[PDB]
RNA sequence: ACGGAAACCUUGAUUCUAACGCUACUUCUAAAUAAGCGUUA
């Protein structure tokens, strides 16, 4: 009974989204904070990894029923879908993330960009001597989407769990929607949006009409 | 006969902000944050022109040059009373403007874009200020 | 002559780490992340050296020789009042620039890359951090 | 005075590795893995000093001497809140760094060979794990 | 006009089959692009 389905959406920010990265694609004369880019478009991406891990933090404090010191000591119900790697059961997770790329820059460019990142200046001013010290960090656009794809696999260790895991998978969509996706996001930064949120069994039989309701009615 | 060649142009950028104006104490008039958004351009314009075709991009020299010369006619500095000009000091001893008139396919705006890559790192090198 | 030979670049860097900046705890000052793009782009010319003829190259060492420059202006660390330029101080104090204006050919340019190798390796083995 | 002469390398090797610094178990903190490239690279220079000059080795010797200071300067094992270096001791204890500038002709670069194959037999002799 | 002459230690054989350098990990944390308008008239 394998099988594996697609939730394919639209991460479209509602903010300016700083994943942040390393100098290796910075300009020669840009004292700023880089974001993570693509080696060689040099477009803002949104890393798997920085999804996954914020999503599994904000499911576990909804998930576990327990505090965790680590990752290891998760609750099963999240080990089965993100891995556990001190646990023979659930050592590979359930859950594919990709990394996430600019799918709109035509669009982008239709309303009038120069560029798919921009630079906003800060400052923090000091509360005893009203000393004002700049900063310049780097953003995506606003108005910028991604193209997201999650593939969940489903095998007979899912033969009663396919309907608990779909059920953490779209509160973990909503935690990150009422949450940020990595960055100074208690400044406003990295506010999200899901959109056209759709599951496609892209291998196998299987059967996700009702998912697809709670996808396209719930989200 | 063009100005900027692949075997000078950093050796160009080195005489170039070699001879830029100093104050008294020996620091360069010209800052980083006076030249922020030619460098952000020329970043963005070298970024682009990997991908797509150089007819598209006929509207962005265009506004590079622009914003050039704004910026050049722009920038002041006064010190002791004496107003100088940084950035179009920088423009006319870097010869900006006619490197910028022969741009005219892939290559030529590649080699000015690393032209202005090699100015600045050289303004930071010898004690060139954000 | 040159000060580069493929007898004396081990003992250059050898001399060269020995001399860079310490705090006042004993310590460097430079560290591995300042230095990780030119070691990148270092690393990524000898690799390419190797396939292909120095004569179109030439791109490749001018963009070196500008980040070297670039970087040793931007990295400053300020400990105990006071400034300091570390990726500045090895580069003038390993004679980067004067190798970099050396290299005319393959085996010019392959002993440049092992001698940076050599300087990171005796940086490393000194107790240098990352 | 040559330290690795035909008549004690054997010797040095295993007071060497007798020296070595050891866990709270007992285990050996090095490991092979940590010196397979070294010993890869001293058996090429093995290999190749047999037919070829030692005028074209040099360039092996140096790259050889050079890995052997960044590893001694890169492994690293933290243990019981305290940080060792493991290549760095092996080095220091078996006396390699200077062993290494003796290497003059091919009778000294196939004892130091010889050498450390002595040091690899005597240290898996003695429980080192791989 | 020698215990000597003649005589291949030779033919045929794959150091081969199986095995993911893999599991877990947010480039993260606080921070108004802001403060000062004197003295002469």
């Amino acid at each position: 009974t394998f099988a594996k389905i697609k939730f394919s959406a639209q991460i479209r920010l509602e903010t300016g989204l700083h994943i942040g990265g390393s100098d290796a694609f910075a300009a020669i004369g840009a004292i700023d904070s880089p974001v993570i880019k693509d080696p060689i478009t040099n477009l803002p991406i949104i890393p798997g990894s920085s999804l996954k891990g914020k999503m599994r933090t904000l499911l576990a404090k909804v998930y576990n029923e327990k505090v965790a010191e680590k990752p290891s000591d998760d609750s099963d119900i999240l080990s089965r879908l993100f891995g556990n790697s001190k646990d023979k059961r659930f050592k590979m997770g359930r859950l594919i993330f990709r990394d996430a790329f600019l799918s709109n820059a035509d669009e982008l460019d239709s309303l009038g960009v120069r560029s798919y990142t921009e630079v906003k200046f800060e400052n923090t001013i000091d509360r005893i001597t009203a000393e004002a010290n700049p900063r310049q960090i780097e953003r995506a656009i606003r108005n910028s989407t991604f193209d997201f794809e999650l593939i969940y696999e489903i095998t007979d260790e899912n033969e009663n769990q396919v309907e608990e895991d779909f059920k953490v998978i779209r509160d973990g969509l909503k935690l990150l929607e009422l949450d940020y996706l990595g960055g100074s996001g208690s400044r406003g930064y990295g506010k999200v949006a899901f959109e056209n949120l759709k599951a496609t069994t892209v291998f196998g039989n299987y059967d996700v009409k009702t998912l697809n309701e709670l996808l396209t009615a719930e989200v | 006969m063009a100005i900027l060649t692949d075997e000078n142009y950093v050796d160009k950028a080195e005489r170039a902000i070699s001879l830029l104006e100093k104050d008294n104490k020996g620091n360069y008039l010209l800052t980083t944050s006076q030249i922020r958004k030619l460098l952000s351009l020329c970043s963005s314009l070298y970024d682009r022109s990997k991908e797509r075709k150089f007819d598209e991009l006929i509207n962005d020299v265009s506004y590079l040059r622009v914003q050039f010369v704004y910026q050049s006619g722009r920038n002041s500095v006064r010190v002791n009373r004496q107003t100088f000009f940084p950035v179009k000091d920088l423009v006319e001893k870097g010869q900006i403007l006619e490197a910028l008139k022969e741009i005219k396919d892939r290559e030529t705006l590649q080699r000015f874009c690393r032209y202005m890559e090699a100015l600045v790192a050289y303004f930071k090198f010898y004690g060139g200020k954000d």
